[PDB]
Order: structure tokens, then C-alpha cells, then sequence
């Protein structure tokens, strides 16, 4: 956290700054996207 | 719904005050379970109690 990293969240590849989110994801949701279909927030593959 | 073999199913359960056997309004059905079956379906039938 708090660092630029090359992440791979079980296929959701990319590069960015990972940090704890204030939003709420659905019970069956893996990730979410913004208006431009860009990965804005994700859930850990192992942790909820 | 069979989605390329994924027999995805949604669901929702809410209260009602029945008027005409189909109360009107609005809601949203959430995904219940993913089912990677991979089999073709063309008909169905209900199981009544």
C-alpha cells in the first residue's frame, strides 16, 4: 500500500497506487470501474 | 440465462401488498450463483408443490 506497483489481482493487471478504499463492493463483486471503464477500485482475491 | 455455457441466475425477494396479482414498482435483481455448466438448453418446466 501507499506505493506505485505492478499489480495482478487474479488477472486484473495494471499499474497504479494501491490504497484502502472507502467504497462498498457487492458480495459477488471482484472489481469496479469508473466512467471510462478504467479500474478504479478492486477487491483482494483472498481477503474481503 | 445461459451465457456461453454459464447458466447465470439472478434473484430477489421483497414484501408486497397484493392488488392485481402483480404489484407494480421497481427493483433490481442481484446475481445468485454462477453455474459453469456448458450444456445447451431449449426448454424448461416448473416443479410445483
Amino acid at each position: 500500500k501507499n506505493k506505485c506497483v505492478n499489480f495482478n489481482f487474479n488477472g486484473l493487471t495494471g499499474t497504479g497506487v494501491l490504497t484502502e478504499s472507502n467504497k462498498k463492493f457487492l458480495p459477488f463483486q471482484q472489481f469496479g470501474r469508473d466512467i471510462a471503464d478504467t479500474t478504479d477500485a478492486v477487491r483482494d482475491p483472498q481477503t474481503l | 440465462k445461459n451465457i456461453d455455457g454459464y447458466f447465470k441466475i439472478y434473484s430477489k425477494h421483497t414484501p408486497i401488498n397484493l392488488v392485481r396479482d402483480l404489484p407494480q414498482g421497481f427493483s433490481a435483481l442481484e446475481p445468485l450463483v454462477d453455474l459453469p455448466i456448458g450444456i445447451n438448453i431449449t426448454r424448461f418446466q416448473t416443479l410445483l408443490a
